[PDB]
This record gives C-alpha cells, structure tokens and sequence, in this order.
C-alpha cells in the first residue's frame, strides 16, 4: 500500500526524535 | 458480552402447527390396543 | 418413514443448528421440546415423526449426532438456547482437534472416537423404525470435517451399505479461502467420497456469498444467513416426506432419478426464490420466472458456470401453491430453449414433485415468505471442471513436496497421496467420456 | 480441557510475563487480589487453559518463573498483579549468570535445571489435556536464553507431542543491549531449530518504531512495549479460550503455517495501534483493519516484507464482523500485490474470527507472517557472529567453562544452510 | 389461492414490521459503542495529562 | 474487492462488487448468435386438421 | 396486449418521469402504485393492489436515476428494473459503447427478457434516448443491436431526440449523431426524431410561457406518447396499433424516419375564449408553427402520413377535412402515393396533468408524417460534422478509448449514401 | 461512488484549501467540530465525493496537506475548520525548500514525495470510483511548483485512468513576489503540458483588479481572493455534489474543452460578483448574469479574450433558471460577438445548470473558456526567461544542485512549440 524506501531507523537519530516530539506539541496544543 | 450464535438464535416467538400434516389414519383406526371382544353396543349402527 | 442427521465438523454442525431451529419452527415446537398442544389434545399429526421421536409425554427429541473433537461450539450448543430441546447424550464432544489434518483426524483421534460415535447410531437406528437412510453435513476443508467424517462414512457403509446416504458437503470455493491445506484435505476426502456416498450434494461458499448479495441485497453476511439458506433448502428437500402432497418423492428417488452411473453422483443444488421481504411487493410470482431462477446460475449453490457444461438429469421441488399445469407448461419451456443443453443420450431429463406446504419464514431471518419456492438439484459436467480446478492446486503444492512432513509425522505415506491423484485424474476422464454423445 | 503452562526466563521474559498476566488477569475479570470481579460468564468457561481454581474462587496463574537473580522477583512482586503468584513456583537461583551462554547452559542449569523441571513436571500433571508450552525470553541475555533453551531441550524430550511458544526478541546492531549478542544468539537458534516447533521472533527497535509513529508517544518506556508483547501474545491465544465463528487452535496455526519442518520463524503484529489525537478521525471496518495489518510499518521485526516474499501468513480477527468481509479483504490483498506471495503455493491466508473483542476496543487483529525476509536478519546477526569468530575476540570466558569451538563451526553451519535454504525458496 | 396468497402477503406485512425495529435496535446498539470508546480516549487524555 | 473497478462484477450488485461474474442463462452475450425468443413450436397433430 | 419501454441517457428518464406520470393520472393510479384491464398494455399487476411499470430506466451516471428512487414514485417503479452503472460515458460515443457497453449490456437484455417473459402478447419494445449524449448514443446501439439480434421481428419504436442546428449545448454531438446513426439506420424499425428549438418555439408561441424548463417540454412529449398509445389503451371507433406504422409509414427498408407534430397546444385562458372544432386542427397541425422538429415542410414532398385523433370525433369531418387537405396545393405529396393517409379515432380524450399548462380539450390531433426535409437535416448534421472532422479535433479522446479512423471514415460514407437515397426517393 | 481527493502544496496552496474546505463545509452544512447539522437531505446523498465519515457523525475531508515550513501547519490549524483534517493527512517535511525548483524536484522531493506517495495511495483505494484528483498550488515559490510537479508525475504514471485538476497561479511582472519567477514557472509548465490533465489558470493581479473595480474593496486581504477561487472550485465541483437538470461531470467537462491534447490551460470568471452597495438595485436575470460572465473585466487571469479568439467555453449555471433562457442567451452571445470565437468549430458552447445555489445567492455561475489568449501570458513569461538566461544569473543555484543545461533548453523548446501551436490555431 506504501511503496517506500525502509525507514524504521529514521528516529535513532536524535535529532528527528526531537523533531517529531515538536510536532506532537504542536498537535496537542492546537487540539486543546 | 454476545456471541453471535447466541445473538444469532432466539427461541422463536410464536409456533403454529402446518396446515396440511401427514396424518395416521392407517395406525390410529385399524389397530386398536387389547380387547379380544367388544361389548355388545358401543357404537350407534 | 425416519432419516438421521449427523453433523461432523466446526461447519456441519452450525449448519445443523440453524437446520433444527427452523425445522422446530416448522412443526410448532418450543425449544424447551414439547408442542403447545399435547398428543391427545391437539389433533393427531405425524409429520414431526420423521425428523424427531416423541418420547415418554409431552417431549421430543431430534434424531441428529452433533459431533466434533473440540469442545468449544459443542458446549457453546450445550449452553445455548437449546438446552432442552437436544438430547444431552447425543452431542458428542472430543478433547483437541484435528487441526485441519485429514491424517490426524482419520488415524489419531478417530480411532477413539468413531467407535462411540457408531454406538450411538446404532441405538439411535434401533430407536427408529422404518429408516429411509442417513443424511451428513461436513466440509471438506477442515480436519474432523475430512478425516473422521470419511472413517465414519466408511464404517456406516460396512455396517449398513444398501441404505441411502446423503451427503451435504461443502467444497472449497477456487477464489475464496480460509485455510491453506485444503487442497490436500479435499483430494483425501473425495478418495472415499467416491466409492462410499451415494448421493453427494456440493454447496460452495462462494455461491451463496454472491446469492445474498445480489439476491437478497445484505452487504455484510456472515456465515448465520448462508447457514439459514441451507437449512430452508433441506427442509425443502425432505418437506415431501413431511408433508403431504400432490406428487411425492422419498430419499430413494434421487438414488434412481438422479445417478446414472455408480460413481457419478455429484450434485448441484439451487433454491428460488431468493427474495427480499422489500421486493415481494413489487415482484409478481408466478412459477414459469422461478423454473427459469431456479435455472440460472445466479441462483445456483456452486461457483461453477453451467451453461458451459452439458446437464445429465434434473429435479425439481416445489414447495406450496403448486399445480400440476403450469409446471408442466414451464418445464415444456425449459425443455424447447436452446441457451441451456441437456445431454444427447437421455431424452427425459425432468423429476418433477409438489408439495402443498409452502415454506416457513423464521423471525429475524431475510427471506420473505412467498407463494411457492423451487429446489433444483442437477447434475451436470460443470463439477468435472470443479473437479479439474481442484486436482490443478492440488499438484501445484503436490510438486515441491509442501506440508507433507506433517502428514507422514502421523504416519500416512506418499502412496495414497498418488494413488488419490491418478483416482481423480481417472474420474475427470470419466466426467469428460460421459459428455461425449 | 485445553492446557497451556507458561515459561518466563530472564528479566526481559519475566517483566513482559508479568505485563501479560496483568492483560490476562484484566480480560477474564481477576481482581489483583485474586478474586473473580468479572461480569460474564464467558470468562469463567475458559480458565481452565490459564488458572488453577483455588479456595474462595481465587484463581492462580499457571505459571513458572525462572532467573538467577532475586531482584527479578522483587520487580515482580512488587507491581501490582504480583501477589498472585504460587510461591512455590518461585524457582529461582542464588549467583546470577551474568550474560555468559556457557554459565547459562553448562554451569547454573546443571543444578537448577533439575528443580524447574521438577516443577514444570508437577504443573504439567496439575492438568489434564495439555496443549502446548508458552516461553517467554530473549536470545542476548544469559540467565534467560542459554538455561530457557537448556529448558527446552529438556521439555521437548520429555513431551516430544505437544505445542511449543517461544516469544524471543532478537538483537539489532542498532539495538544493541550487550557485547556478545551474536555469541549468545547463534547457539540459541542453532538449538531452536531443532526443538522449537515454532518461534516469534521479535526485537526492541520495531517496537520503538511502533510507538513513535502510530501510537506517537513521547517516553516510550519499558512498560508500553511489553504492553504490546502481551497484546499480540493475548491476541494468538484468543482462539481457545472465547468462541468464534471460525476456531484456529495451536496445532492449528502450526500446520497452516508450517510447510517445512525447519521453516518456522515467524513474524507478528497487532492492530489497530492508532494515536489517541487521531483516533476520533477513524473508522472501525474490516478494510481499516487490514490496510493496517499488512502495512510493513506495522510488523514487529526489523525485516522488510517488500525485501522478501512470504510464505504463508495468518489473521487472527476479534469481534463481531462479518466474515464475508475477512473473505474478500484477504483475497484483495492477495490479489493486488501478487508478486510478493509465493506462487507454488495458492491461497497463502489463513483467516479465523473470534466474538470476543479485547477490553477497551471494539475490533481487533493479530497478525502472524511466516515470509522469507527474515533471512536478512539471520545474515545480519551471522555476519557479526562469522566477524567476531575470525579472531576469536571473547571465546575464552565460552572456551575455559566447558564449552568448545565445533559447536561455534556447527552453529555457523547450521545458521548457513538455513539462509541458503530461505534463499532456495524465495 | 386468493386466500392462501392475502394470508401470506399479511405475514409479509408483520414480517417487514419486525425488520424496521430490528434496524433501529442495530444503530442505537452501535451508537452505544461508539459512546464508549470516545469514553476511553477522553480518560486516556486525562491520564496524559496527569 | 472490486474498489475501483468499472466492471460488471463492481455494477452486479448495483454499484456493489461482487466476487465474480456470472453467465446469464436468458441470452449468451459475448456471442453474436442469440436465443430466439419466439420459437414456433409444433403444436398437437389433432388441432389442426 | 402489451408492450414495453425502455429508457437510456440523462434525457430519456427525464421523459419517463412525465410520461409515467401522465399514465398514473390517466388510469387513476396513485403514486403509491394502486387504484382506489385497460392498464394491463404498461402494468403488469403484481398480486393485488399494486401495479409495476414494464419499464426499465438504464443510465451511468447514478445521481439522476436514485434521484428518480427517492422522489415521488419510489413506491411505483420496481427496486431491480432502475438500473445505475459507476461512472457515465461523459458524451464519448466510443466509451458508451466499448468500454461501459461491454459491461452493462448483459445485465440489460438479462432483464428486459424476464420482462418479456413475464409479457405474453407483447407488440413491441418502445425507447427513449437522445443521440447528443454519450451514455443514450453508445450503449444504445449497442443495446439496439442485441436487441435485433434477439427479437429481430418485433417493432422498436425509437423516440430520439436530435440536436438542433442553432440551439445546442454540447460540443461533439455531431460525432455522436453520425455514430448513432450508422447503428440506428439498420436497428431501428420505427424511429420518431425530435429537436428541441422547435418545442422551444411551440411553447413561447402558442403556451406562450417566457420562461420555460425541460419539465414542460417532457410534458408535451409524454402527451404525445400516450395519445400514440391511447389506441392499444382504450378501444374507440377506430383502432390502430404499434405494427400498422411499421408497414404504413416505411415505404423502403432504410427509410423510416418521422417527423412528428401536435394540435391543439393550447394554454389554459385562449382555449375558452377560441372555438375548437376539427378543421382548424387538421388546419393547425401542418404549420411548421406546431411541429416538433425545427424544418421547413414546404421544402419537402410527404411521403405518408398518419393521424391519430383523441376525444369527440366521428368520421364524417375528419373525411371532409382530409378531402379539403387532399384538395389544397400548399402541401404536395409524393407521386408514388397516391393515397398517403393513415388515420384513427379513439374515444377518450386527453387528460390533464396538475402542474401542466394545458386545459381540457374536446379533441386533439396527434401526427405523424415522412418527408423529405429530414433528409435535408441530416445533411445540415453532417455538414457541421465533416467541418469539426476535417482538421482532426477531438479524435485522440475516441481513439484512446480504441476506435480508429475506420468507422469515422464508413459512418461519413454512410450518410453520405443515405444523403443520395432521399433525394432518390424524392425525386 | 465518483470521488475526488485533494491535494494542497505550498502556503498558497494551503491557504486556499483552507478557504476552500471552509467553503464546501459551509454548502453541506457540517459544523467546525464535523458533525450534521443542515436541514436539507439533499447533503447527506453527496459527501462521499469529499469526506469520510469517521465514527458516530463524524466527517473528515478526503485532503491531504504537503508543505516544507511548520508556519503553514500553525496557520492552518488555527483557523476554524482547521481542527477537521485527519492528521496522519499532514505530511509534511522540516526543512524547507525557498523558491527554489531544484529543491523541490530533486533534493527534498526524494525523501518527501516517498511518503505523500504513500499517503494519497493509501487514500485513493480507501474509497470506491476514483473520479479524478485536485492539487491547488501555485508556480512561483518551489515548495507548491517543484513538489507538486513531481506528485503528479508520480501520481500519473501510476494511475493514468482517472482525470486530474490542477488550479495553479501564475506570475506576472506587476504582482511579481520573487525573483526566480520565470525559472519556476517555465519547468512547471513544462511538466504540466504532458501531465496533468487540464490546468486552471489563476493570477493574483485579476483578482486584484476585479475587488478593486466590481467589488469596490477596501481592504482586498488575502482571505478574499482565496474566498473568490473556493467559490469557483466549489462552482466547478458542483455538478457531482448536486443534481441538476443537466450534469456534467469532470471527464464531461474534458472531453468538451480539450479539442488536442496539449491545449488544456483555462482561464476563469465568475459572477455575480456585485458591491454590497449596489445589491439593492440590482436584477436577477440570466442576462444580468451573461453581461457580467462574458465581460473581459472578469477574467480571472492577466489575457484579454477580446485580444485572441476562444476555442471552446463551458458555463456551469446554480439555481432554479429556465434552460430556454439559457441557451438563448448563449446563442445570442456566439451570435453577435462571432468574430471571438473560433470558426471551423460550430457550437463552442458547453452549458450545464445544477438546481441547488451557493448558500448565500439565488443564481450563480461559472464560466470556464478555453481560449487562445493564453499565449500571450505564456511569452510575457518566456521573454523574461529568456533575458536571465541569456546572462544565465541565478542559475548555478540549479546547476551545482543536479540539474543541468538542457533541461532549461528543452523547457524553453517546448514553451516556444506550445505558443507556437495556439498562434497556429488562433
Ligand atoms: N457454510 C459454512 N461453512 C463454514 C462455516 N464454518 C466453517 N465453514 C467452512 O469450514 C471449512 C473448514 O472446516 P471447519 O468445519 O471450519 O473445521 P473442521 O472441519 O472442524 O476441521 P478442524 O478445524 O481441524 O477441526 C472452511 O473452509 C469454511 O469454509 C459455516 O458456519 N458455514
Ligand atoms: N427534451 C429534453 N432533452 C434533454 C433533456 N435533458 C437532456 N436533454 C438532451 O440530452 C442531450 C445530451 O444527453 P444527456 O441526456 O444530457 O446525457 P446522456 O444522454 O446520458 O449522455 P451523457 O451526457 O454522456 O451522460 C442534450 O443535447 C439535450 O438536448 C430534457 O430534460 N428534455
Ligand atoms: N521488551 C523488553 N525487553 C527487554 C527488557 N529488558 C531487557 N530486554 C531485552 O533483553 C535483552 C537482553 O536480555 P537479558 O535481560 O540480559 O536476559 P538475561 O540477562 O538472561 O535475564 C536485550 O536485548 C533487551 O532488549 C524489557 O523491560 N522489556
Ligand atoms: N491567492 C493567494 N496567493 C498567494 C498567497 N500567498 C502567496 N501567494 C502566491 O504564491 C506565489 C509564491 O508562492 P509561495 O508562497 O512561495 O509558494 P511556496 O513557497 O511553495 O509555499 C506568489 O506569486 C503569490 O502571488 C495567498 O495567501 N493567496
Ligand atoms: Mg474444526
Ligand atoms: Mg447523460
């Protein structure tokens, strides 16, 4: 269904982590 | 919690017998149970 | 006139429990097993007789064995609304499954359990008087539906032989699966199949998916409404030993009627009408549209395409508001069409028979009830190429040796296996030389 | 009727057990004070496969701990669902392993060994029709993979015919927990092949992966994966203990899945696993399930469905649903990505449904994927294992306790002829 | 036949009857359990938040 | 099953996708020749004479 | 007696949804489907208290028929016989008739059999479509062919609505039109054409409405349907049925081509102050001010005409005014016939619809006549053809789909031939 | 059944989805919290073509968001109708590609449009009959050009079947925000002329004129020109959300304003568009809609039509209007003013009338032509290309990143054959 490259060492990297962990703040925030 | 046999069948909520049945005549007039000898007047002729 | 039903597998015997509620529908009965008018009281009726037995007062009971190896829907039934309805000695409960292993459910378990089983029959036909024969519903695919339920046709077929045995099978659809192995289970099954059943009726998933959902419009079914189907065609079936009627058959008629040769008896069933309580209103019936539904394989039981093939002999129930006319008239139509061929060599190819009373409707069923209603059960070489389809999966997995390590851990051998191979390759050639004109 | 005994070796197989009893002990309705609280009488039908009943409707899990240090059990005992426990299955030693296989299989079994089988023995005729046996334990660590295969053997050749469960977590180099991890995982496989009839094989980084992007948590701890690890392990073994339209037992499973008496390392997944911000914008149907199910972001191994082919490969469905809708999705995904299933073997899903929804969802699924891909893994742990053998770097605290180096060359043999065989049949 | 045929399309009438309430039971059925799990994700938002 | 489809299998049902097509019994539609719909018939010898 | 009608394309059950209406309110029948012998022509009676239509709405796009399933007559029509494809032809003659055709034609003819069969005098089978669009052109050869193939001797009266030259509201509807016809010629036994300037015209005119919609339009055709078909519905003193405009009207194989025409179109407040006699009438239905195809007559001959008459009439007038029409030389027929007239009476007059712009009329006049001034419409099309056709436009949509030049080039040619029998004929 | 997915790239692509499924919300009356609440039946029969409902009443547009800077999601999702998207929907990068087409073509697409591949997969097979597609971006900035650009490459080599809408602003030297306008544009456009299906043609300065003169505005923010392109996408979409006396869908559309493959760039008008002071003494006529659709002061783009010649128009009509007057006054326009159309294609009018209104008028419009004045946008772009490539400033910005020369030839060869052919068939 999803024809990708394989990506599921894309948040061993601290940066990326850090990264979605802003985006889930901003979801929460705005869904507040 | 339902499973869904059990949700499934419910006891029916009427029954009525079929119109046409197949009904014994053969085993309920022609064989009648012990008597050797009737009497004498049972049945108007 | 008695038949026994026998119910082996996780299928056959959910078939069995919707076939029992609606044949206590039918004749009155409550699930707690007595009628609401007793023997004396209510005018005397024998049409409960052939199905179940009145015992002692005021109960009756079904002459059925359900049987499987695990206990789950076994107790499941045990605990179910029928509680009293069903004898508590007949259901017969295993302790683990064969586990879809056609060898495993024929020597490992079977062993054991098949002698009790053929217990109970025998005292169950002990019971019974005037026994017309036997009826079985299983599927092919699984494992106490293949393996244990072959032994036990065997077994019967030692035991008694010259009586009639229906079998209600469920093949596997080619498209739609559940499991892996059937295949394999399917081609050990018809080994014996062939040689011990006289009378077997194929009944596909597939089919009646599509049935309930053209016909009667459902857009998610489950296996409760395809079970129901199945149980309104076998009352169907054996309504002309229930009931009176205008032109009867019994259980020894699709053994004369129907099979023309000893080892092609292979059937498919239809039912019409199919309908919607919806569109009754707007629907006119009248018996020629049903000949032709019962016909057309919109309305057939088998994903398979009969007008490609050629048909041998047919029969034709009908249930209800029936006269002798237009039947007559209808089947007169069938037979001067040139959409549908029948085979060259047998000029009359029709068993026609009426019954006066019309099906029941169920409460929380879908089908409407109607006028009239039609069971066709033909036979035809459609099933040789069903035959065909199969033994090609068949090989496919056969070649490179798969899932046969669990086989020969019980201890069957490769022997069979081709021996079943070279038997089915023999019976398509037998399908094909009987097409020929 | 049917009996399953459960197996817990070291900490990692002892915390995800504890988690799992906790699932368990919620979805039949047992206080943690070991009293039924429960409502239906669904529960009560099918205890029997987990519990003993015991005075005063109290019901203790058949269960059997296994590890060599006492601050397992204090972790144990000290969450809640813990005073459940029988204390006489505390089997436990006094030194500690201490992530050597040799210490694990050779020098601590040969004394403790001895009394978990003992009482494995009194728990297996506590029963009366058993099914299988349920391990759970990793393949790095030492007090869990060398005395839990130890285990095994033993068990296999004793009860040569019943079900085997093995829930392994596998290492990753990205994962990498301790320094001899393809030292203590080749040996372990190369016993498990032989003695496991079947193993799930999983590992911490796709579970991480799964909780990052589909459940979207910020602190994943320890906590929530074994979480996971219980809700697939709950999910497999639905099928006996609640009814359902189509019943799939162990055995069951086995055959469907198995068609090569080596070829028996399967892959897992749950769903649905959805965050709870973007839980409102979904729907609950058969099609939303599966699109889930087969997704390759969803499987619990770190090997790539799109790099391989698969087998064979089950769904294990919870709920009411209509089963025309399993039918015709499961045929559709075949359908649609036919180049990927095998093509000498036709009808590569097994489906069965169960009535019984786990508590707190509507619909569920559990997912078991018998594919090819693995043996990327197997190559990815070898090649470690053939690169530490070349110089013999940590072999002597393994060579100077009993153990030799054959084993090592047959280990590295029989891991070769594994992937040369996935290879062969992809 | 006429009658035969008037008692059947009666029982069509009665059955039709059952099969509107039979719907309406369904919905509200599965209202209810939507109900439910908004529930749970409302006291799972809560746990969040805690 | 048929998701995007615009086969007689997706229409079937009335715009629902059934598994598979069936022949229709009534007329064979891929072949140019087709049933008769009124076939004269020979009627009794005796009705006519 | 009976036959039957089917309906193709966005237009076609337009129509049916008046012409239904109109037969409801003509044999009393309430929407919900029964009365509070004659209706046995279109109404097969389903049981008791209840009557289903001998009708089967066909279409590919679904928002206008289940717009038909949730109206008004949801409780009429049948569930099965409104049948809905997924996605239309969108005016693509190739798409209607390969790519959608191959797919709903089976279920079609599966249906209208069981119809058939369920009929048991039936007349004809009778059709509704308009060539300009994709769905009714395509699929309607394509229905048409199999139709031919299967019945063959039956009549098929063929209601089709042109486009007209200056009023139009597609773009390829020429290619769709020749398409149409190079099936239609060879299908079709009885085919009736019907523009839409000239009702356009009739209804400015003489309803003198300013602002009119498709709903009156569908009105006045409904109205000539039933008083074509008020024949086999009612007896009167002179019947005529569906097979006499079959061997009436169609002096050459390939010539069956008519132009149809209405009197008196009368609004509600003129028709009380006017005097309605028969005369004027058969005065007024020659005009090419009440005619239902935008041509000129005069330029044409009449090949032969027929006319059938509703309400109060008797023979004698009708004679008279026939006579004076055969004795005027505003109107020329052919020389080949001599007598070119086919006329018929019934009784019953033509109703009123509630929401319709007409009033109750002692009589009415419907004909039906065959000229030549089709044949110079048909060079008018093809002319506006061979202008798009000549520098390739919008060709690459057909043969994507997977025609080629060859039926372009053969279906020119074909009219071109048809051209040359016309003025042939009328010569 | 028929379904349209759409897809937003870049802040002006964003924003105007946002006005536009605020709009489109309003006309099926879901509140901003997504739930049912209108009145008429009508709008429950039509939101499959837009929307999917979630659980319990709960309605979710079928879009999808597809940017590079977070602003945009924070400008999104702080607007009402804003908290309605799914948010496994906003796909979205985190660096950013700034006016810059190689970016967005070749460095960022390749690790972005993997993933917004996935999701509009995902999203195409959820629902039944794919009608076609609708991307709203622009042409001057990268990350709406280059990002979409290769999105629909992707998107029609993969499904080639289903029809496509692409309303794209251009850039013309009066409103001319950044600098590599005519680098952006002239490969957008070269993509566009082979993949997407039909283009409508959008500029900023029409917009501006017309709310200057007919609108009479004082503050033309850019919510109101955004709030003029919903209007007409809903005018457009509107014949499958509602029946009418005549429909035509989007395929119907095609094939009657597509008369050769490469000739697919509209332009747009719509009306009425009167000043709320003048709506009192206005008319409601299909003439006073006529005047103001065919005037060229309501062109939505910077072409003069009375400076070319139109080869086909279509006008989508809303509201209970006689067809008589419509196509009357079609006739009378191709009628007087013949000289504007094209000659050797008779008829080049295609009407069609929905009976329902937009919420908030009793008769509306929408007039789509595809003319030949085009070409004169097209050269007002290709001459300023032309002028920086001659001393080739800002190019080593594409050069060193991967793309190279002939590229930049072939775009220009192509832009020249395309004026080339509209001046040939003008
Ligand atoms: N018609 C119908 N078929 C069913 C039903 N349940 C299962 N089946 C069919 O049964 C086949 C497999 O055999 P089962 O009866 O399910 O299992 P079994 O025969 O008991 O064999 P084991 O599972 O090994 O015990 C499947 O292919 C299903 O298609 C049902 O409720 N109705
Ligand atoms: N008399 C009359 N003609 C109509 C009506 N509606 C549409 N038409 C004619 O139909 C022609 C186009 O065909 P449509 O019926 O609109 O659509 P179609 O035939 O299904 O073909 P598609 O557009 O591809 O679906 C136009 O030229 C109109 O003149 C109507 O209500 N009354
Ligand atoms: N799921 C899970 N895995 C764990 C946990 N703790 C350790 N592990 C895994 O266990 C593996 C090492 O096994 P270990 O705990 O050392 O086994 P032992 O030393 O024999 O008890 C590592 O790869 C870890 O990923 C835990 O709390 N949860
Ligand atoms: N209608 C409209 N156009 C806009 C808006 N913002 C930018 N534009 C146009 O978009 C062009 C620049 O595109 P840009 O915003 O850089 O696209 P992006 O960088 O890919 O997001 C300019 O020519 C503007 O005219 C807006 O809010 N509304
Ligand atoms: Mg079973
Ligand atoms: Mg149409």
């Amino acid at each position: 269904y999803t024809s990708d490259f394989s990506k599921r060492d894309e948040f061993t990297n601290t940066i990326r982590t850090e990264q979605w962990r802003e985006q889930l703040k901003g979801e929460n925030t705005h869904a507040k | 919690m339902m499973t869904t046999t059990a949700l499934a069948f419910q006891a029916p909520d009427e029954h009525h017998k079929p119109e046409h049945a197949r009904k014994p005549l053969v085993r309920e007039t022609f064989f009648r149970k012990t008597n050797v000898f009737f009497p004498e007047g049972c049945a108007a002729d | 006139r008695e038949v026994i039903s026998i119910h082996i597998g996780q299928a056959g015997i959910q078939v069995g429990n919707a076939c029992w509620e609606l044949y206590c529908l039918e004749h009155g009965i409550q699930p707690d097993g007595q009628m609401p008018s007793d023997k004396t009281i209510g005018g005397g009726d024998d049409a409960f007789n052939t199905f179940f037995s009145e015992t002692g007062a005021g109960k009756h009971v079904p002459r059925c064995i359900f049987l499987d190896l695990e206990p789950t829907v076994v107790d499941e039934v045990r605990t179910g609304t029928y509680r009293q309805l069903f004898h508590p000695e007949q259901l017969i409960s295993g302790k683990e499954d064969a586990a879809n292993n056609f060898a495993r459910g024929h020597y490992t378990i079977g062993k054991e359990i098949v002698d009790l089983a053929l217990d109970r029959i025998r005292k169950l036909a002990d019971n019974c008087t005037g026994l017309q024969g036997f009826l079985v519903f299983n599927a092919v695919g699984g494992g106490t539906g293949s393996g244990l339920g072959s032994l036990l046709l065997e077994r019967l077929s030692v035991d008694y032989g010259k009586k009639s045995k229906l079998g209600f099978t469920v093949y596997p659809s080619p498209q739609v699966s559940t499991a892996v192995v059937e295949p394999y289970n399917s081609v050990l099954s018809t080994h014996s199949l062939l040689e011990h059943t006289d009378v077997a009726v194929m009944l596909d998933n597939e089919a009646i998916y599509d049935i309930c959902r053209r016909s009667l419009d459902i857009e998610r079914p489950t296996y409760t409404n395809l079970n129901r189907l199945i149980a309104q065609v076998i009352s169907s079936l054996t309504a002309s030993l229930r009931f009176d009627g205008a032109l009867n058959v019994d259980i020894t008629e699709f053994q004369t009627n129907l099979v023309p040769y000893p080892r092609i008896h292979f059937m498919l069933s239809s039912y019409a009408p199919i309908i919607s309580a919806e569109k009754a209103y707007h629907e006119q019936l009248s018996v020629a549209e049903i000949t032709n539904a019962a016909f057309e394989p919109a309305s057939m039981m088998v994903k398979c395409d009969p007008r490609h093939g050629k048909y041998m002999a047919c029969c034709l129930m009908y249930r209800g508001d029936v006269v002798p006319k237009d039947v007559n008239a209808s089947v007169a139509t069938i037979k001067t069409k040139r959409t549908i061929q029948f085979v060259d060599w047998c000029p009359t190819g029709f068993k026609c028979g009426i019954n006066y009373q019309p099906p029941t409707v169920v409460p929380g069923g879908d089908l409407a009830k109607v006028q009239r209603a039609v069971c066709m059960i033909s036979n035809s070489t459609a099933i040789g190429e069903i035959f065909s389809r199969l033994d090609h999966k068949f090989d496919l997995m056969y070649a490179k040796r798969a899932f046969v390590h669990w086989y020969v851990g019980e201890g069957m051998e490769e022997g069979e296996f081709s021996e079943a191979r070279e038997d089915l390759a023999a019976l398509e050639k037998d399908f094909e030389e009987v097409g020929a004109e | 009727m049917r009996e399953i005994v459960h197996i817990q070796g070291g900490q990692c197989g002892n915390q995800i057990g504890a988690k799992f009893w906790e699932v368990v002990s919620d979805e039949h309705g047992i206080d943690p004070t070991g009293t039924y609280h429960g409502d239906s009488d669904l529960q009560l039908e099918r205890i029997n496969v987990y519990f003993n009943e015991a005075t005063g409707g109290r019901y203790v899990p058949r269960a059997i701990l296994m590890d060599l240090e006492p601050g397992t059990m204090d972790s144990v005992r000290s969450g809640p669902y813990g005073q459940i426990f029988r204390p006489d299955n505390f089997v436990f030693g006094q030194t500690g392993a201490g992530n050597n296989w040799a210490k694990g299989h050779y020098t601590e079994g040969a004394e403790l060994i001895d009394s978990v089988l003992d009482v494995v023995r009194k728990e297996a005729e506590s029963c009366d029709c058993l099914q299988g046996f349920q391990v759970c334990h990793s393949l790095g660590g030492g007090t869990g993979s060398g005395m839990g295969t130890l285990l095994i053997s033993k068990i296999r050749e004793e009860y040569p015919d019943r079900m085997m469960l093995t829930f392994s977590v596998v290492p990753s180099p990205k994962v990498s927990d301790t320094v001899v991890e393809p030292y203590n995982a080749t040996l372990s496989v190369h016993q498990l092949v032989e003695n496991a009839d079947e193993c799930m094989v999983l590992d911490n980084e796709a579970l991480y992966d799964i909780c990052f992007r589909t459940l979207k948590l910020t602190t994943p701890t320890f906590g929530d994966l074994n979480h996971l690890i219980s809700a697939v392990m709950s999910g497999i073994t639905c099928c006996l203990r609640f009814p359902g339209q189509l019943n799939a037992d162990l055995r069951k499973l086995a055959v469907n899945l198995i068609p090569f008496p080596r070829l028996h390392f399967f892959m897992v997944g749950f769903t649905p696993l959805t965050s709870r911000g973007s839980q409102q914008y979904r729907a609950l149907t058969v099609p939303e399930l599966t699109q889930q199910m087969w997704d390759a972001k969803n499987m619990m191994c770190a090997a790539d469905p799109r790099h391989g082919r698969y087998l064979t490969a089950s769904a294990l469905f919870r709920g009411r649903m209509s089963t025309k809708e399993v039918d015709e999705q499961m045929l559709n995904v075949q359908n649609k990505n036919s180049s990927y299933f095998v093509e000498w073997i036709p009808n590569n899903v097994k489906s069965s449904v169960c009535d019984i929804p786990p508590k707190g969802l509507k619909m569920s699924a559990t997912f078991i994927g018998n594919s090819t891909a693995i043996q990327e893994m197997f190559k990815r742990v070898s090649e470690q294992f053939t690169a530490m053998f070349r110089r013999k770097a940590f072999l002597h605290w393994y060579t100077g306790e009993g153990m030799d180096e054959m084993e090592f060359t047959e280990a590295e043999s029989n891991m070769n002829d594994l992937v040369s065989e996935y290879q062969q049949y992809q | 036949q006429m009658m035969l045929y008037s008692k059947c399309v009666t029982i069509r009438d009665a059955q039709i009857e059952e099969k509107k309430q039979m719907l309406a039971e369904e919905e509200e059925e599965q209202r209810r359990l939507d109900l439910m799990m908004e529930i749970e994700r409302v006291k799972a938002l809560e746990q969040y938040e805690a | 099953m048929n998701n995007n489809k615009l086969d007689e299998a997706a229409i079937l049902a009335g715009c629902k996708g059934v598994f598979s097509k069936t022949s229709y019994i009534t007329h064979t539609g891929q072949e140019g020749k087709a049933e008769e719909y009124e076939k004269k018939g020979g009627h009794r010898s005796a009705f006519a004479g």
